């Protein structure tokens, strides 16, 4: 993650000449991630991966996991092991709300 | 970091660190000088240091003159000594120009008062190092002490001192005073307002002074000036017969 | 002892470097310092012994490395014909 | 003292190199006699000029170094 | 001896040197390559080799053009974010 | 917390600015200056640092003068003393436009110490880093005052600062023993010059050049003039041969 | 932290000499002085390629006779440029009389000191001097054709070729045995075009370059695009064999 | 200590000396070299011209402020120019108010007076630069030796910059020789020449190179430039 | 009397206060604009987070200086409305003495003026706001866009954009835009400012407010029913495939 605190010497310029940076996930990423965690997950006929990365704050893998994780959990209180749609809705607006919404807003 | 030292601002203990150094500069010359008033009549007597026999002992002096009724006693160095000076002898002679009548003895603390604390307030002017000391006789309440001190604060005193030992002058005054029940001391001649004044300087100090180790100034009714060398000497003679 | 290891061949010894001019062209200051305490006496010594005084008995060399401090000593010592050994300082810490 | 390890003709005045040099001490004065001893051997001559060691003394050391720009 | 960072004219033998053994189009003008980079260590240099034979390829040259150093240099210069 | 010496108005602990301290170590390390004070006036003598030959004696002097009747002499840095000296001067005429008469000692002694504590106030400003003395005649007598840097003057019989000051100040108290009532404007000229010479001791790397000039009343009628003629010629070989 | 009074210890001021970085990342301004006129050339440096070579002028006319380009940032050129007009137009006034070069090259050093942090020398205050290098040139009835360069340090020498900006090391170069003293008009709008297409980056066109001449009769002259490809062409044509 | 002493001209130092006062110096001995020399009548000041190409022209050193009265300038050009024109605008005041010449005795007292005050008050900072100023009046030649620290004495010659005592080594010696040439303007040139000659390092001084200028009591002062001191050459 | 500086130079040859001024240009509200051959448009956008704005009582971003002569501003908003007055100030001044109306190049030059003299005079903070100056000229049909930046230097632009998402918008409007072929309808002109606007805020209807500038002294400022009718035609016609 972080180069700097690596030696120097340890880098030995002009062998390895790539250093490649990190690229935000598009809408195809993102289907893969969630494809994997509502596999096992219920979810309705009216559930699609295309809704859910429609409007999103283009989360890391970390959120877009704990995205799913909290759907999960409004089943449970609700006894009911068939998640609804509304779920993975109400879901996406906490985990997005956790990391970015005015930045502070100013600037005059 | 360390601003609180050195511009004057509100300090986490609430307290001006510039301004408390410059009472410690008074003390660098070592001068212990007390205030006494008789009846109709004052007389200050301040300590005087020659280190230097190179010295000429009629230009120094402690104790100033402001006008031909109100002295001025200060105690420090001679460059913040003369910053109050110029300004007390201007305030006095600005009053009767949009006045004419004499200057009030507690009108000259409280003009000083304000002009002091210009340093303080203010950023970029440094407080002085020296106390002022004023007394004179006034035209209605008669003899009267006022010691503006460098923070701009004055209020009415009794019998005043200053110096590191200032302590032990104080203790002197209190138990001459708490037997007579009076504030000031009652006596006829101006003459005799020296020899009691120095009575206390001598058993609260310890030791005797010479006619150049000693300066007295004398404000009487309507009248003001320093005694000299030779009139020094004549109260140190005058005292040491009787008592 | 028991400190022979025969590890001794670590090292880099080049005997009469085939590279002149490699990182070595377009610094002139570099070049003629290196001349005269290296070039001249790998060449004729001799005539030192005359001169009446002694080669420095080290070479400070400061800067960035891996700039040509290294290669600038194979330049110099190529009109010599001399055997260039480098010992590594990663290598050498062991 | 440094000029006595040196080989040369005895020609060197100390009055001379004294004054063309400003506050150097044992240390830089050392290197004066380095410097100059090696600029003959660059025309091939063994012994050292009196003149080389000006020219040791003319070279830009300790003082402007190597950057010459702004007020001239 | 103190080293310093080579200047225009002190990199202008240099990058000489090493386009001396690759193949590469004679017509070009290395003066011009090295005032694109700036004053930066010598060791940082011989990497900028490595990437013209590179990006020549994407352009299917199998020698490196005049054009072909353009975007070279500018891909290290902001590589190092000084 | 340091930092107390990067202001003026910045105090202490002690209650001792330390740029006033700072001030004082600058006269150290300026030429020396003394002076006698008479009955019937004052003399003034410095001297001066010789670096070689090319120095043309008697044309750049170190004392200076307000208007005809005060001469004045500093020891410190010369930008320092020459400007103090030009307030002096303008202000000078001012006393003698309002007033007519001209400026005695005691007006010209607080004349220059307003600007010198006027610095200390001011952080934005530098001090005075010289010792001003200055001294001459007026209608009630001859006084010599030295000021300094922290603007401290009072009544002196003599004036001694500078780097040489230390074995100034022991000749000065002796001649006040030695003569009690007073001294000649001509003796006084000798016996200037026999103390210069003895602060020479740490100036003995170079030359010397002495600049001696006094005003008196019976003499001078309350005018600076420069010692010349037989008079400095005749006190340069007294003292010489004492110093020997 | 750092005020602009404080002085390094070889002698000079260190805003000064982060003032001159500022001229080499900026564009390239050459310009020759010869005998019979002074020829002038800029880059423009554009990195859009929707850029307009229209709004932006590195060289502007002071006078008829008088002409001056820019180099490095741009932003404190205009000020002065007005300021130098100033001591310029009114001189027709004053003396009625075309100001001489070298007297307008020392009214542009003495309005670059105007910062400080406000000892009085002067009565308002500047912030920081102009970080912008002037090439001035110009033609009088005395000396001739003169060229000066206005630095903002305020020292100022007659360059008969000065490449100013980041082509100092690079131009000047080859200016020593290109250049001698008999000298054309021909020859020195061809030797400062050359020099310019070396200097640039991208391919050269009549767009990022525009040169400039200086005449006597005629005056300062501006080259549009059509006149600036005209000399691209025949320079492609001469150098084109050997 | 040193860069933690340092806010601004006015903070002093343990040693009792102004570190900021002291680099004025620095920038007179990396610059042009300037001699000069008089006797009681005429004066003869040698500079030197620098430039930072060989296609460039000599910028020039001397500055004349007055047709009886010269000086010449050792340091930054640009910033030798502001105490200039405070002389030229003191001898116009002078020779309108009191019709008179300024003496170089009074002239030096006003060009100290701007440094003095730059190194006084915060904000203001010394420009360095050497000054040899010369003239004449009823009594005789006057050189002071100006210093951008205030520092000024009057002197028969000096020489400031690069090799400084190389040229103070032919005065020193001659110092009994060229005293004694009143009325003589070509060997007082000539003079200036042998002293300039032996503190060169570089190269010799060419036409261009060679700046000498010289007034008096007959004649007024003249720049000489080109092949006007070629016959000295 | 304040006189303590604020400019100074870096080390690499910059001025710090400039650097992280022309920072809050990118980090501010993002607006393009583009110009034809008879008209010249200037796009603007809306936050879309908490929007109460009422039509009446928002302040439009595009101030008007002048009946042909338009002035938008991409950055912060208080910074620009202080050169707002005093460019209408001078537009006052500039038709009183010369008896002309103020034209494009002499207010950018003067905006850029203004700005240029609280960078070189210590006491004063430079802006932070970079203004884009378009509009017409007394009897010239000819659109004028001219960029203006806090540093004072300026230049002519067909299509510019400052903002957030900068580098990624004016790569749309290169391929979009041609400068030797420049949109002649005023209607096409109002087309490829609403493409640059899909990329960087979704829906926008309310949220985008676009100015048009005709000549003879002629602005024509669209509603949100007419913005949006642009933008429905857009969007039906980039999903065909």
């Amino acid at each position: 993650n972080k180069i700097e605190t690596l030696d120097p010497a340890l880098i030995r310029p002009g062998r390895i000449d790539r250093k490649i940076l990190f690229e935000n996930p598009d809408l195809s990423t993102k289907k893969k991630i969630l494809g994997i965690h509502t596999s096992k997950m219920n979810l309705s006929e009216d559930v699609n991966l295309e809704t859910l990365v429609t409007t999103k704050d283009d989360l890391s893998g970390a959120d877009i996991q704990a995205m799913c994780t909290e759907a999960g959990l409004l089943a449970l209180r609700e006894r009911r092991m068939q998640v609804t749609a509304e779920d993975f809705k109400q879901a996406k607006e906490r985990v997005m709300k956790n990391k970015v919404e005015e930045n502070l807003e100013g600037l005059y | 970091a360390g601003y609180d030292r050195h511009i004057t601002i509100f300090s986490p203990e609430g307290r001006l660190y510039q301004v408390e150094y410059a009472f410690k500069a008074t003390n660098q010359t070592n001068i212990n000088s007390l205030a006494v008033r008789g009846k109709d009549c004052t007389v200050v007597i301040s300590q005087k240091k020659v280190p230097d026999k190179l010295l000429d002992p009629t230009t120094v002096s402690y104790i100033f003159c402001i006008s031909r009724t109100i002295g001025m006693v200060v105690n420090g160095p001679i460059p913040d000594a003369r910053n109050a000076a110029l300004r007390a002898k201007a305030e006095a002679a600005e009053f009767r120009y949009k006045y004419g009548y004499d200057m009030p003895c507690d009108v000259l603390a409280k003009r000083m008062a304000n002009l002091s604390q210009i340093y303080t307030q203010r950023a970029y002017m440094r407080p002085l190092g020296v106390i002022l000391t004023f007394v004179s006789v006034d035209e209605e309440l008669g003899p009267s002490i006022y010691k503006t001190d460098p923070a701009g604060y004055y209020v009415g005193y009794k019998a005043t001192a200053t110096g590191p030992k200032q302590q032990e002058i104080t203790t002197n005054l209190e138990n001459h005073f708490k037997k007579s029940k009076i504030d000031h001391i009652n006596e006829e001649s101006w003459e005799k307002v020296v020899e009691f004044a120095i009575t206390h300087m001598i058993d609260a100090l310890g030791t005797e002074f010479s006619k150049n180790d000693l300066e007295v100034g004398v404000a009487t009714k309507d009248k003001f000036f320093t005694l000299s060398a030779e009139n020094i000497e004549e109260r140190l003679v005058a005292i040491a017969e009787q008592d | 002892p028991p400190r022979i290891d025969p590890s001794v061949t670590m090292m880099t010894v080049e005997e009469k470097p085939d590279v002149t001019y490699s990182d070595v062209g377009g610094c002139k200051d570099q070049i003629e310092k290196l001349r005269e305490v290296v070039e001249l006496p790998l060449l004729s010594p001799e005539r030192f012994a005359t001169l009446g005084i002694d080669p420095p008995k080290g070479i400070l060399l400061y800067g960035p490395p891996g700039t040509g401090k290294t290669l600038c000593a194979r330049a110099v010592a190529n009109r010599t014909d001399a055997t260039f050994i480098r010992v590594i300082g990663s290598e050498l810490v062991q | 003292i440094h000029s006595r390890k040196m080989t040369t003709d005895d020609d060197i005045n100390w009055q001379e190199l004294a004054r063309s040099t400003d506050e150097f001490n044992g240390a830089q004065l050392k290197a004066v006699t380095v410097e100059a001893g090696m600029i003959a051997l660059r025309n091939g001559q063994s012994s050292v000029k009196h003149e080389d060691f000006v020219e040791g003394i003319s070279e830009v050391q300790a003082r402007k170094s190597k950057s010459v720009s702004f007020y001239a | 001896v103190e080293f310093s960072l080579p200047d225009l004219e002190g990199r202008a033998n240099i990058f000489r040197i090493h386009s001396k053994s690759m193949s590469v189009e004679r017509g070009i003008r290395w003066e011009l390559i090295s005032r694109l980079c700036p004053n930066s260590t010598g060791a940082e240099l011989r990497s900028v080799c490595t990437e013209a034979g590179m990006f020549a390829i994407r352009a299917r040259r199998k020698v490196a053009t005049e054009k072909d150093f353009l975007k070279a240099v500018d891909k290290v210069i902001s590589g190092y974010k000084k | 917390g340091t930092g107390y010496d990067l202001s003026n108005s910045v105090f202490s602990p002690d209650g001792r600015n330390f740029q006033v301290e700072y001030a004082v170590k600058a006269v150290e390390n300026g030429t020396t200056s003394i002076g006698i004070k008479c009955n019937d006036g004052v003399v003034f003598a410095v001297e001066k640092l010789i670096t070689s030959k090319l120095l043309v004696p008697q044309k750049n002097v170190k004392i200076q003068v307000v208007d005809r009747h005060i001469g004045c002499v500093y020891s410190g840095l010369i930008p320092d003393g020459r400007h103090l000296v030009n307030r002096g001067r303008e202000e000078a005429a001012s006393f003698k436009k309002l007033y007519k008469t001209p400026i005695p000692i005691p007006a010209f002694a607080d004349r220059l110490g307003q600007y010198v504590q006027a610095h200390t106030l001011y952080n934005s400003v530098r001090p005075f880093g010289v010792s001003t003395i200055f001294g001459g005649v007026d209608k009630n007598g001859a006084h010599l005052y030295m000021l300094e840097p922290s603007g401290s003057y009072w009544g002196y019989k003599g004036a001694a600062t500078g780097k040489g000051r230390q074995s100034a100040k022991a000749e000065l108290e002796k001649l006040v023993d030695h003569h009690p009532e007073g001294l000649s404007a001509r003796e006084a000229v000798k016996q200037a010059a026999k103390i210069i010479y003895l602060a020479h001791e740490d100036n003995k790397e170079k030359d010397f050049e002495l600049e001696i000039s006094w005003c008196s009343l019976s003499e001078t009628n309350g005018l600076h003039k420069f010692v010349k003629g037989d008079l400095l010629q005749e006190a340069i070989d007294f003292a010489q041969k004492e110093i020997n | 932290d750092r005020g602009v009074s404080t002085f390094s210890p070889e002698g000079r001021l260190f805003q000064v000499e982060y003032s001159l970085e500022a001229i080499k990342l900026g564009s390239t301004a050459i310009g020759i002085a010869t005998k019979e006129g002074v020829v002038l050339g800029v880059e423009k440096r554009a990195t859009s390629p929707l850029l307009e070579s229209d709004s932006i002028e590195k060289i502007v006319e002071i006078d008829r006779h008088i002409g001056c380009a820019m180099s490095g940032l741009t932003a404190d050129a205009r000020s002065m440029i007005e300021h130098a007009r100033t001591a310029a137009v009114t001189h027709n006034l004053y003396y009625d009389e075309d100001i001489n070069v070298e007297s307008l090259t020392q009214s542009v050093c003495d309005l670059a000191l105007r910062f400080g942090e406000g000892a009085s020398g002067e009565e308002r205050l500047m912030s920081r001097p102009f970080g912008v290098a002037l090439l001035i040139a110009g033609h009088d009835a005395d000396d001739g054709y003169q060229l000066f360069h206005a630095e903002p340090s305020g020292t100022f020498y007659r360059y008969n070729a000065k490449a100013i900006g980041s082509g100092s090391e690079g131009a000047q170069a080859e200016l020593l045995n290109e250049w001698h003293s008999s000298l054309t008009l021909k020859e020195a709008e061809l030797l400062v075009l050359k020099i310019l297409k070396q200097v640039m980056e991208e391919k050269l066109d009549e767009n990022n370059a525009q040169l400039s001449c200086i005449t006597k009769q005629d005056g300062f002259k501006i080259y549009d695009n059509e006149k600036t490809a005209e000399l691209i062409k025949e320079l492609k044509e001469k150098e084109a064999a050997e | 200590f040193r860069n933690n002493y340092d806010g601004d001209t006015v903070t002093f130092s343990p040693t009792g000396r102004l570190f900021q006062v002291e680099y004025a110096l620095e920038a007179i001995k990396q610059g042009s070299v300037t001699v000069g020399l008089r006797s009681n009548t005429h004066a003869v000041l040698v500079a030197l011209k620098r430039n930072a190409d060989e296609l460039s022209s000599y910028q020039k050193k001397i500055i004349k402020c007055d047709e009886h009265m010269g000086l010449s300038l050792a340091g930054l050009a640009p910033d030798a120019r502001v105490l200039s024109n405070y002389l030229r605008q003191q001898c116009n005041y002078s020779s309108l108010v009191f019709n008179r010449k300024l003496a170089v005795e009074r002239a030096g007292h006003l060009l100290c007076d701007k440094a003095q005050k730059n190194t006084q008050s915060y904000g203001g900072r010394p420009y360095g630069v050497g000054l040899l100023i010369i003239g004449y009046d009823k009594s005789g030649a006057h050189l002071l030796e100006f210093q951008p620290s205030g520092n000024v004495t009057e002197l028969y010659g000096t020489a400031i910059g690069a090799r400084s005592q190389g040229a103070k080594t032919y005065l020193e010696r001659t110092l009994d020789t060229f005293i004694k040439i009143d009325g003589n303007p070509d060997e007082l040139i000539k003079a200036g020449v042998e002293a300039i000659s032996q503190s060169l390092r570089d190269e010799s001084l060419t036409v261009d190179n060679l700046s000498i200028a010289i007034v008096g009591k007959d004649t007024p002062f003249t720049i000489y430039d080109g092949e006007a001191v070629a016959k000295y050459i | 009397g304040y006189d303590r500086a604020l400019s100074i130079f870096s080390p690499d040859g910059h001025i710090f206060q400039v650097e992280y001024a022309l920072e809050a240009v990118k980090r501010g509200t993002c607006a393009v604009g583009v110009k034809g051959k008879n008209c010249v448009v200037l796009g603007c956008e809306r936050r879309s987070t908490l929007k109460l704005q009422d039509t009446r009582i928002t302040p439009s971003k595009v101030s008007k200086i002048d009946s042909h002569v338009v002035l938008s501003f991409s950055g912060l908003n208080a910074d620009s409305r202080i050169l707002i007055e005093k460019a209408r100030v001078e537009a006052q001044s500039h038709r009183l003495t010369l008896e002309d109306p103020v034209t494009v190049e002499y207010l950018t030059r003067y905006v850029a003026g203004v700005q240029q003299r609280y960078t070189q005079s210590g006491g004063v903070r430079p802006f932070g706001v970079s203004t884009l100056i378009a509009g017409f000229d007394p009897r010239d049909d000819e659109p004028k866009l001219y960029q203006t930046e806090p540093s004072g230097i300026y230049s002519s632009w067909s299509a510019q954009t400052i903002g957030r998402n900068s580098k990624t918008v004016r790569e749309f409007l290169e391929k979009n835009y041609d400068r030797k072929e420049p949109p002649a309808t005023v209607e096409e002109c109002v087309k490829l400012t609403v493409r640059s606007l899909l990329e960087v805020v979704q829906t926008g209807a309310k949220n985008i407010e676009i100015t048009v500038v005709k000549p003879d002294s002629d602005i024509v400022a669209l509603s949100s029913e007419e913005i949006n009718q642009y933008v429905t035609q857009i969007e039906q016609e980039k999903q065909e495939q």
